[PDB]
């Protein structure tokens, strides 16, 4: 019915059609064809107004940055951040609905962020990867989608800041998989002894030495017996010891009140 | 890969056909209503004479490449393949399609 | 531009350049718009896309700027925006993209180049990115300004190794980097199962290889783990490189050579490891005279099954 009312230049008609056929909830294919006529017909006030009723109809991030290719086609930027805050709050307010998916709405937040980079914007730009990641928590590639803009875009020391919680959760989630791997171990503390040095920063080398039997275990506990020693230091290096010892004891009485705490930890 | 299920083939032989109306419309660039009865419920749309002449010469016009087209396509695949014994036309035909089946 | 550079400023020649570069409002509907426009519409509207126009002002600006510019200079703020609008039109060429960031890295700017790989790797396939990242991951180490984290190194690293082995390129040179800077910032032997992925990617050969003599060096608890993963024409060659670790720390490695031949043909090559590993010893030239009776045997029995 269409190409044949294209023929005749009849552009009310299939206007009048276009409207009913995307009344009944057709499909991806329809609107994208009309909005391909607007287009063709120039009629920019009378193709906003589609996308309005196209991300109602199809509710999904390929027709809201299908709208925003659009805008972003024309350069008008009071129109294109007013589509990006709308895109953003009916992905917030309709949260409990469950229908964009975590990989989905990375699409959302990263356009949103790379689009205001562009606008010269920074600050606004790294605002909303805060709102983002505190609206949603549990979405990784949120989090992780928003250190690439901050290698491309941010001061060296926010990277820095933001680099080391990356490093933190998958350090941790190979840890938590795999059960002895060393190396692993002497990195994953010194990540937290450079970079986090908190309560966590004793609490790491606790649960660092309650995964501590190999050769090429024993050597972490002295490593945290050293960021213990460096900084009770007794206590812990007597459990430790117990693993066995009578020449010790004797070696121990001998020389810990006699000299130090350097020659009590010379014994184990 | 796949065959293109009839909703896209739709909407590429509409694209198509919408490319070939605008190379019309530039072609004719370089080269220089609605009304309702009040009796009855039946309405008149006022149409040039013109672009119902040329909708009507391009449909019959596709219909002769689709044609010849097909028609030689008849040409080559009764003189491509003789390999296998066969005894008219549509042996050969039905032993293409064997052949399409592997 | 190049008869006015002569007769008169580089001033005067940006300036007549510069009214070529005006980027509108929107290049994205120009530029289709002209594409599709059937030589209606004129190219002087559509004349900042041209990468020649860009490639030669920009030369223009990179000569014109002192060695010394520091980031307060006019030339200096004006050859980045004029750099950045180039990556912003997206017609920006690997060569001429390698071309801004050394640019940033002689004039200091070292951890803005760092920006600059970031911002091109994402828009251009691989095959390409491959020549990008080592320039990247080169400056991240051995530049002196770079005050990076070992972190952030490794981070460097492992999102491009795993980005690039991911499409699928060799790239053996990425996994020696991340190999070879292990020792000088962070100094343990980690370096193996960062370069074992090297030998099981899902060339290698030769990256499998010189790390398996680097922990004989260490120590041979990480080595004999090694001599059974390597075995599993090339798969000849992996049999050969365990005979020779064998050789390094005998039976073990007779019955490798049974096990690599029973691996493959041919197998004269595996008689010269077996040999070799005879010849090592500073017992009886009966167990290899025994052991070349069993290899004759054997190509007897390949064939009776030919």
């Amino acid at each position: 019915y269409l190409i044949v009312e294209e023929s005749l230049n009849n552009v009310e008609i299939v206007r009048s059609l276009y409207t009913k056929w995307c009344s009944l909830e057709p499909g991806v294919n329809a609107w994208n064809s009309f909005v391909d006529f607007e287009i063709r017909q120039k009629n920019w006030n009378g193709v906003r107004e589609i996308y309005s009723k196209y991300v109602m109809a199809h509710p999904q991030m390929q027709t809201w940055l299908k709208w925003v290719r659009f805008e972003n086609r024309h350069g008008n930027t009071e129109f294109t951040r007013s589509v990006y805050s709308l895109a953003i709050d009916t992905v917030a307010n309709l949260q409990n609905l469950q229908i964009w998916s975590d990989m989905e709405v990375a699409k959302l937040v990263n356009s949103f962020a790379h689009w205001e980079a562009a606008q010269q914007e920074y600050e606004r730009s790294s605002a909303l990867y805060q709102i983002a990641i505190e609206k949603w928590p549990s979405n990784q590639l949120l989090k992780a989608g928003l250190l690439d803009f901050e290698k491309q875009f941010g001061d060296i020391n926010s990277i820095e800041e933001t680099i080391s919680y990356k490093r933190k959760m998958e350090y941790e989630t190979i840890l938590s998989n795999n059960a002895y791997d060393y190396d692993t171990w002497w990195l994953y503390l010194d990540l937290i002894s450079e970079s986090f040095p908190k309560q966590i920063m004793q609490t790491f080398e606790k649960a660092i030495v309650d995964s501590r039997k190999e050769l090429s275990k024993n050597v972490q506990w002295k490593r945290y017996i050293y960021l213990w020693m460096r900084y009770v230091e007794l206590e812990l290096e007597n459990s430790l010891l117990e693993e066995e010892f009578q020449r010790l004891i004797d070696d121990i009485i001998p020389h810990k009140h006699f000299t130090k705490i350097w020659l009590m930890y010379a014994k184990f | 890969r796949g065959g293109i299920s009839y909703d896209q083939l739709a909407k590429l032989s509409y694209e198509k056909t919408l490319r070939n109306l605008a190379t019309q419309t530039q072609n004719s660039s370089k080269q220089d209503k609605v009304q309702k009865d009040t009796k009855t419920g039946k309405i008149t749309i006022a149409d040039d004479d013109k672009l119902v002449n040329k909708l009507a010469v391009s449909l019959q016009s596709e219909s002769k490449k689709r044609y010849e087209a097909r028609k030689r396509q008849m040409q080559n695949a009764k003189t491509l393949y003789g390999v296998e014994s066969f005894i008219n036309d549509k042996n050969k035909q039905f032993n293409e399609k064997l052949s399409r089946e592997s | 531009a190049d008869r006015e550079l002569d007769k008169e400023g580089v001033e005067r020649a940006f300036s007549i350049l510069e009214d070529a570069l005006h980027v509108p409002t929107n290049p994205e509907i120009l530029l289709e718009k002209y594409k599709n426009g059937h030589r209606k519409i004129p190219a002087q509207t559509v004349l900042f896309n041209s990468l020649r126009i860009w490639s030669k002002y920009i030369d223009y600006l990179e000569a014109y700027c002192p060695k010394d510019a520091n980031s307060s200079d006019k030339i200096f703020n004006k050859t980045k925006m004029a750099y950045n609008t180039v990556i912003d039109l997206r017609l920006i060429t690997p060569a001429m993209a390698e071309n801004f960031a050394l640019f940033l890295q002689n004039h200091y700017e070292v951890m803005e180049s760092f920006q600059v790989y970031e911002k091109t790797i994402p828009l251009f396939p691989p095959e390409i990115q491959y020549e990008l990242w080592i320039e990247y991951l080169e400056v991240a180490t051995s530049h002196q300004l770079s005050s990076l984290s070992p972190e952030h190194i490794r981070f460097l690293f492992e999102k491009a190794l795993k980005n690039l082995c991911s499409n699928g390129i060799d790239c053996k040179t990425i996994f020696i980097a991340y190999s070879v800077f292990e020792e000088r910032i962070s100094g343990l032997i980690s370096k193996s199962i960062e370069i074992l992925r090297r030998g099981a990617v899902i060339r290698l050969q030769l990256w499998r290889m010189c790390i398996s003599k680097a922990e004989s060096t260490l120590g041979p608890s990480v080595t004999r783990e090694l001599y059974q993963e390597c075995i599993q024409k090339a798969v000849e060659f992996v049999i050969k490189f365990s005979d020779f670790e064998s050789s390094i720390g005998a039976r073990e490695i007779l019955a490798y050579g049974a096990k690599l031949l029973p691996p493959s043909n041919t197998e004269l090559w595996d008689s010269f490891e077996i040999f070799e590993l005879k010849h090592g010893d500073k017992t009886y030239k009966d167990m290899l005279k025994m052991k070349k009776v069993l290899e004759s045997n054997m190509l007897i029995d390949s064939a009776s099954v030919s």
